[PDB]
């Protein structure tokens, strides 16, 4: 019934997956061994004859280290060994090694495992793909997998949770190249992609959680919370639900313009105790303020095309409509003229669950806004500019060419990004 | 002309339909188990129009509950009168329509349609004298809208000589639940113009405005809107379910209300207007009930009746009152407001009085108008459709389902011809 | 003062007469089609039934055209999805083969460069051997 | 023996029939079970069975069962045999075309078969009395279908009508003028004499003379039955005027098309009123020349008489009648056409006026019904023709008739025949 | 990416290589017998990168010791950690190369090369996931230089997809009087430009200057110079040897450090600078490490980094310190010294922090720079080469071994093109 298959690619994808699946288990009362003492969680967990609940997920990495931690860790009994797939050598921060050289060795094995997971689905909605833009596996292997999924599953819905690079935590100088190549190759294969800018998350952790030097553990717990909000509508039966298809219909006005901005509220430190409880109006207002955004950009300088509000906890429809109506009277929040009605609402009963010993405080109500704003084009411009700086000198290009890639692929990828920036510009113009 | 077969499709259709069944069950003295516990023979005289008599003393709604999503069906079963429905009459899919008319009409809907028709055929073949069908649905979503109109066309094909009646809820940005409502409504209106005999235009714009402006509800909910819908549905169906002379069946109502085949979109009116919480109220006289006919504030469609002309009107008065006073007050309103009634349809206002008032009120009035002002509702939808269509916004979700742009152009053109047709009769004179 | 009374009939529960106030000013009493036929009636009723049946058939002909269009949209979506699969499959096979060709070419060029270095080394060895022994 | 068969078509015809047959039973001393503790003339309207029971020579027809279901479950269920109460399942929905062409075709043979069985029991069949509304689809559509077939099966056998002319105070369909003109055109050459009953005239008499604030069909029908009884009294009792159906025609119809006599009845007195002195012959005769006592609204001052019949009932003496006629002629014009003498055919039927016990009418010692053929009745056709013209010019509601197989040309044909009828009334009155 | 295969060729190669093995064995807690006696799981996590696990608790360096002269082998076996090496991995000739690159590359070296490849193939085929090779040698002599580069080409032919890394010691007239060193260095640089992926330029000119000027050692010995080499070698391999995110393997390091294939010559830097076996009891602070590590006085190549621009930089901090302080200090240095970093390679400085400090220090910093200033080292060699080549001095030493003058002209031309290429990127602008 209404299943969703999750695929976690490379270090970022796998580590975010660890945080997501840990949180889902806490939310549904599933123990680390798959045992549990609603019914909707079945969209994400299959059940065995022994009453054990197994994630509908595949974890893939070209190197074994990160997944080796999953198969030796707390949740080793949660996943069956066949759904944790590892090669021997990674893509060395090279898209070409991920997509071709190293990736072509494990691709058939990964598709064989997803095929076995899809065979256990009676109402497959599609795929949720988690990966970074920057790594050789997250960039190259993801694009290879995305193309192969379009072949085997045609138009079946494919949504991404993509980690947008930040220099504070970056491991490769070539991340802008890997980001542009994966974006060009995946564009026609993805229906909707939720970018998460590592700098935005890094700044929220520093500013809101008082973490001097945020680690991936800090970043991923916060990321896990946003993912869980986007997926709670599928994993629970609440006051107002929103499925995979409804997300595309309500957030994607044109096939290429498929990158919603996520904004989460409230993010409160595990100290204080006075900094709550925030009202529905207060948390909704916080969604339109730039500090709570998952991607760094300025919406005041852009136009909204679609807005989806996903509430969780002690939230009533009357409270929500009151908050959306005040947002409607706000001159500083502008919507495109070709959009008479821009709001889509999800409401779930369960307050946001926090990982014991985590940085986040327990809140009575939270919200995740997904908005398609032309302001997100600023994130593409910053990436495109870093690409241009290096590409003008062909700096590092030889590493990709050595793996059989052609310079023409770089030009093609960059021209497609230029057309994407041009599309965001055209979409924001009035008729 | 005895039995009516009721169909409820999608979230809105099921919510409004469930409210209709609880309001009419209370009026006919039927409890949530199906047992009659009333104290008036008038309550049972025409019970068979909406209820089948099952084994023993029990009455079962001749209702089919449809959705592409399971959740709504659960919510109905869990409702106050949830257990009154036939369990085999709940027909639901497992994957919704994603607020996409094309998925409701061509893909997911088409896959569920035969399971629905099998249930409607079972109910229809059991009828001694089938009047036809009553469908409750919204036009803004995917299931009620796309699948609801697919059902209408499939039903028209199998029962071409039966009356097709709808309670169609029109979308509004004021209380909206999807960005593509203008597309879904225009594609549905095109279907309704061609395939229904009579449609009650229930406008969320008007319901929101009544709650906000008149009822002084700062933040109206679907609960507040549905309280006006259910009062309207009870009022417009009074003549079908209680003994009387006027518009006693779906065909006699259509013959009196529809002068031109495409002009079958009714503007409902109701007085007194009340809020769920307003358990006061102590008021309303016959002249007071009558004055609300031309009152735009009492219209369930967001159109000003004084911006057009009435082709035909059905007026239903409920409670204990003088039939003499009603006749005088009704004649006065027509004579005083001569300019808002077409002169080329003589005696175009028909009045009925039912002794049984609805619950909570001692006196009520329901208006059913076929007004040329309904063109304002269609123009509002057309302008919202055009703002999106001009830029081909969200169009890939429809063409992705196999649809062509031409269907959009055709639906828009047909709705604008409907507007042009209303305007033609608005300007016509008895120069004869 | 003048009135002419003409007795007409007398019966058990009645009596009748004619009262004349004035004779007609104009003398000479006043100043049609058949039948009809059952055949003529039947012909008209049958003609009306044929008109009713013809219009119901036209409504059905149009509803069947809608069913045909419904199948055609379902088919169009099947075809577009199939062509999407076919397109992605060939683009991907071309990309994987072109990349294979280029990578093996780069590896061949570098091994050939190293092999030439070996040829040069044996030629250097030859010269040393021409200098060594064959002098002193 | 000279038998008359009564045919009651549709709701109005059936309900008026209930009132007429209830009154006939009271007049002849027949109980609701058909028993009578027995001047032989009542046999023209009632046949006799082997069990000594008296059965109306009548057929009740409706395309829907509700109204007749009341007759077969009511007080007079034993008066009629089941075979003479004929119903279909679905009515004509106020559509002449539906009553005539669609549904009517299904029950016509059955009705004629029942009529034939009643005619077989007659030794001197005079003809038919047909009761129906102009406004309903059965009353209009089925009646004209039946009248045509009766002319085929009973060639040159008398057919008289008691037709309910529509009034908006009690109307149930906007389309009543269409149905009225369609039935009048089709029935014209098939009817010998028709007594129209304008529902507004009856409604006004009930309001004014009976002090009924809001008259019901029960009030209207009791009054209508009194006039029907006045007209039929000399067929059912050994009278001297209008002794046979052929005599109505001879006495009132000088030209076949101008066959619509005007009925004027007096006195109509409230039962729930203070004891009063009985009205004299002069007073009731004077009431015959008052437009307020008419069964159709029209102005006899705007027309010319071509025949006048005075039908007295009860304690009436010829000497008092002649003196009353002599005084009227002195004060009033009472203008006749050039070719007709200025006079009256007078009949006294000694049988007392009878009222339903507990009804709205007071029992009176003497009453009178004047039947006059005046050109003023053309005013009733003009009012109907004008309402037809208003709607027809726009083809309003026409699609409902066309949908049943009627041709638009039938509306024109029917209206042209009404125009020729109005022209006939004008031409007949000229000199 | 696990195993690295280490090769030590000639006197300098073996002396610096032996020092590397004693320094890293102490860091990983390995004694001269091969037994682990440490007290931290971090020491063994990546032990397999440099050591094979032999029968029992013993760890054996994956090291091959090569020389055309036997004496050095004896000196290595007699050294502190001499017994840790695999006896079969010592491959020694009897003749020597007499500071002649041609003898090492074409003659005597070619006669010993197959015995070396026997041993390298055995070590390589035993690898689960071979990263590649690390060669230590001088460029000024005959074996390390000529045979070392011959080994590079032979190994590359059999392992073309593995990373080739060198620690190449550049000659200086300050430490060696051998007149032919510029020829041997130029002939070797020509080989390195074409056949290595990454080369650490360890300059004897800079080592001598540090010992004389900073350490105040009037007459430095190879022991004094080698102490700076071993501190550098420990520092630059820290990321390969301990768990971490940055430059964790030879390929990821090359991808981050090498923007153009030929420009793979690194300028290493270290802080604090110390003399042999000397205390201590005053650890440098983070701002001090950050400043000192980017100073001309701390560079292991005799080039002023302020005379060029950094293409890429890897900075490694070792010891217990604040990662926040390191991030601030590192950002400050690149914002303040903007002009010494190319603007067309964004975020070209990558920082790593390892908790384990080297022995004798509580805190240390190692810098790996790809700087355009390294052209000063190549120009110094080229000027010394040309002064000799212009007069064809000592040419018969090389032509006597079968070499032609053209190889000298080609090597010189290739090195001058490398200088011209560094200058091109030094002058390039983002614009
Ligand atoms: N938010 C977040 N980002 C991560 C995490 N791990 C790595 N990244 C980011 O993702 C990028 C590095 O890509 P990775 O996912 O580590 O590399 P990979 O997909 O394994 O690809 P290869 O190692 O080159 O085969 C840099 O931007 C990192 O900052 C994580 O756990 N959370
Ligand atoms: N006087 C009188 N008029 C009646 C009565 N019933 C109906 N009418 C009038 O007759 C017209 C309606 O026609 P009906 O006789 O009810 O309809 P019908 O012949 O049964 O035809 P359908 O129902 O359309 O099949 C309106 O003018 C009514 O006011 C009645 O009992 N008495
Ligand atoms: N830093 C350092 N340099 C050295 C050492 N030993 C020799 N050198 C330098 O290395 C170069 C001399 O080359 P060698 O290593 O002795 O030559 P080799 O590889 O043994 O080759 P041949 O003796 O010619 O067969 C000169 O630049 C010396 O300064 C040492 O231990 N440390
Ligand atoms: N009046 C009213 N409108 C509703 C209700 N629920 C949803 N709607 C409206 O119906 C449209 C959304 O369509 P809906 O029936 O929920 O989608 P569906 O389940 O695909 O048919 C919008 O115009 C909503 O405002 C309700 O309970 N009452
Ligand atoms: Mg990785
Ligand atoms: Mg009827
Ligand atoms: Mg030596």
């Amino acid at each position: 019934m209404r299943e969703c298959i999750s695929i976690h690619v490379g270090q970022a994808g796998v580590q975010i997956g660890n945080a997501c699946w840990e949180l889902y288990c806490l939310e549904h009362g599933i123990q680390p061994d798959g045992q549990m003492p609603d019914d909707s969680f079945n969209t994400f967990f299959s059940e065995t004859g022994a009453g054990k609940h197994v994630p509908r997920a595949v974890f893939v990495d070209l190197e074994p280290t990160v997944i080796d931690e999953v198969r030796t860790g707390t949740y080793r009994q949660l996943f069956h060994p066949e759904q944790l797939i590892t090669g021997k050598e990674d893509a060395a921060n090279n898209y070409a090694r991920g997509h071709y050289t190293i990736g072509k060795e494990i691709i058939d094995l990964v598709l064989d495992r997803i095929r076995k997971l899809a065979d256990q689905c009676t109402g497959l909605q599609g795929f949720l793909v988690f990966h970074s833009f920057g790594g050789g596996t997250g960039s190259g292997f993801t694009s290879l997998l995305m193309e192969r999924l379009s072949v085997d599953y045609g138009k079946k819905s494919k949504l991404e949770f993509s980690i947008y690079p930040a220099p504070q935590v970056s491991t490769a100088v070539v991340e802008p190249y890997n980001s542009i190549l994966t974006t060009h190759t995946t564009l026609e294969h993805s229906d909707c992609a939720f970018m998460v800018d590592n700098e935005a998350i890094y700044d929220i952790c520093r500013r809101n959680l008082d973490i001097e030097r945020p680690t991936y553990t800090n970043l991923n717990r916060l990321i896990s919370q946003i993912v869980s909000s986007i997926t709670a509508s599928l994993r629970f039966d609440g006051a107002l639900n929103v499925d995979l298809t409804e997300f595309q219909t309500n957030l994607v006005p044109y096939p290429r313009i498929h990158f919603p901005l996520a904004t989460y509220a409230p993010v409160i430190s595990a100290e204080k105790a006075y900094h709550e409880q925030l009202s529905v109006a207060e948390i909704t207002n916080a969604c339109f303020e730039p500090a709570n955004q998952m991607v760094k950009c300025d919406p005041r300088h852009g136009k909204y095309m679609a807005c989806c509000l996903l509430y969780r906890g002690d939230v009533v429809p009357k409270d929500v409509n009151a908050a959306i109506a005040t947002i409607k009277t706000k001159r500083s929040i502008q919507f495109v003229d070709w959009c008479p009605t821009g709001f889509k609402v999800g409401i779930n009963y369960q307050p946001p669950t926090v990982v014991p010993g985590g940085d986040l405080a327990k809140v009575q109500r939270a919200v995740c806004m997904l908005s398609n704003t032309t302001a997100i084009a600023e994130a593409w411009a910053r990436l495109d500019h870093k690409f241009d700086l290096m590409y003008a000198k062909r700096a590092f290009v030889h590493w990709y060419v050595g793996e059989g890639m052609e310079e023409g692929e770089f030009s093609e990828a960059r021209e497609d990004m230029a057309a994407l920036e041009k599309d965001y510009e055209e979409v924001g113009v009035d008729s | 002309m005895r039995e009516i077969v009721h169909i409820q499709a999608g979230q809105c259709g099921n919510q409004i339909g469930a409210k209709f069944w609880e309001v009419i069950s209370d009026e006919h003295g039927i409890d949530p188990t199906g047992s009659y516990h009333g104290d008036s023979d008038l309550q049972l005289e025409r019970i068979n129009v909406y209820y089948n008599e099952a084994t023993g003393n029990k009455y079962v709604p001749r209702a089919i509950l449809v959705d592409l999503e399971p959740g709504t069906m659960d919510s109905v079963r869990s409702g106050p009168f949830g257990q009154i429905f036939r369990p085999d009459n709940f027909v639901f899919g497992q994957s919704g329509a994603g607020n996409n008319w094309a998925k409701g009409h061509y893909t997911e809907g088409a896959e569920l349609v035969d399971s629905v028709l099998d249930v409607v055929r079972k109910e229809s073949e059991s009828c001694d004298c089938l009047q036809g069908f009553q469908l409750t649905h919204s036009l803004g979503g995917g299931t009620g809208s796309g699948m609801g109109t697919l059902l209408i066309s499939k039903i028209r094909e199998e029962y071409p000589d039966r009356i097709m009646n709808t309670f169609s809820v029109m979308p509004s940005p004021k209380v909206s639940d999807t960005v593509v409502e203008p597309y879904n409504a225009t594609l549905s209106v095109h279907q309704l113009v061609e395939n229904t005999d009579e449609t009650y235009s229930i406008d969320n714009e008007a319901l929101y405005d009544i709650c906000f402006r008149t009822l002084k509800l700062t933040t109206p909910t679907y609960g507040d809107l549905n309280h006006l819908v259910s009062a309207t549905m009870s009022g417009v169906t009074t003549c079908l379910r209680f003994p009387g002379q006027l518009n006693a069946d779906l065909r006699k109502l259509a013959v009196n209300m529809v002068p031109f085949p495409r002009l079958h979109f009714f503007m409902p009116g109701f007085a007194p207007l009340t809020s769920r919480g307003s358990q006061q109220y102590r008021a309303l006289t016959v002249p007071e009930l009558t004055q609300q006919m031309f009152d735009s504030k009492n219209m369930m469609a967001a159109c000003d009746p004084r911006h057009g002309r009435y082709l035909t009107v059905a007026t239903i008065f409920r409670g204990r009152m003088s039939m003499k006073e009603v006749d005088e007050q009704m004649l006065n309103i027509q004579n005083k407001n001569s300019s808002y009634f077409v002169e080329w349809i003589p005696n175009n206002v028909k009045t009925a009085v039912c002794d049984i008032p609805p619950r909570g009120l001692k006196m009520s009035s329901t208006f059913i108008g076929n007004s040329t002002a309904i063109q304002e509702l269609f123009k509002r939808i057309s302008e919202q459709f055009t703002a999106m269509f001009r830029r081909k916004a969200f169009l890939h979700w429809y063409t992705g389902e196999g649809m062509d742009e031409m269907e959009f152009t055709e639906a828009e053109s047909n709705m604008n011809d409907l507007v042009s047709e209303y305007q033609q009769y608005q300007d016509a004179t008895a120069d004869e | 003062a003048d009135m002419e009374v003409i007795e007409l009939n007398k019966a058990t529960s009645g009596q009748s007469w004619e009262v004349i106030l004035k004779p007609p000013s104009f003398d000479g009493v006043p100043e049609r089609r058949r039948d009809p036929s059952l055949e003529e009636i039947q012909k008209k009723l049958e003609a009306a039934e044929e008109r009713r049946k013809y219009q119901e058939a036209e409504l059905l002909k149009h509803l069947a055209e809608k069913r045909e269009h419904e199948r055609e949209v379902i088919q169009k979506a099947i075809e577009e999805n199939n062509n999407f699969i076919k397109m992605a499959k060939e683009k991907l096979a071309q990309k994987m083969e072109s990349n294979k060709e280029n990578r093996e070419a780069h590896l061949a060029a570098m091994l050939e460069r190293l092999q030439e270095k070996d040829k040069h080394a044996e030629e250097v060895r030859k010269n040393k051997e021409l200098k060594e022994e064959a002098s002193r």
